[PDB]
DNA sequence: GCATGATTTACGAC
DNA sequence: GTCGTAAATCATGC
């Protein structure tokens, strides 16, 4: 159970999962390769980078009247 | 834009029983899947789905 | 006290 | 069959 030795993410990492998640409103999905890329800058296993817009995806839906509307991005 | 069940938490023997069947053989047969369904109050499609999932654990555990 | 990452049911792709 | 998931739930960090 790797939740007993859970930790939060560098706070620079969530700004780049953040970043691919606003950025593709339209399609929420990595590809494989995408994933691949996208786990080797933020230091974290790519199964992470999946739990991370597996939980990103649907907390942003529960969210339909908050300042979730952070697509500064651009 | 892109926006069937409630998942229900099966109990400590549930789940318990379950691994002791997964350490024989990850896969089992209809006739004994039946069986666990039986014993551990469960339909014979989320006995199925169980070693399914639990199947993907191991390659998810042991991977590199 | 929730935010957050990891895990557990459940289903459809294929 | 596996593999990517949605979703409820878990365990912890702070």
């Amino acid at each position: 159970d790797a939740r007993r030795k859970r930790r939060n993410f560098s706070k620079q990492a969530s700004e780049i999962l953040n970043e691919y998640f606003y950025s593709h409103l339209s399609n929420p999905y990595p590809s494989e390769e995408a994933k691949e890329e996208l786990a080797r800058k933020c230091g974290i296993t790519v199964s992470q980078v999946s739990n991370w817009f597996g939980n990103k995806r649907i907390r942003y839906k529960k969210n339909i009247g908050k300042a979730q509307e952070e697509a500064n991005l651009y | 834009e892109w926006t069937r069940k409630k998942r229900k938490p099966y109990s400590k023997f549930q789940t318990l029983e379950l691994e002791k069947e997964f350490l024989f053989n990850a896969y089992v047969s209809k006739q004994k899947r039946w069986e666990l369904a039986r014993n551990l109050q469960l339909t014979e499609r989320q006995v199925k789905i169980w070693f399914q999932n639990r199947r993907m654990k191991n390659k998810k555990n042991s991977q590199r």
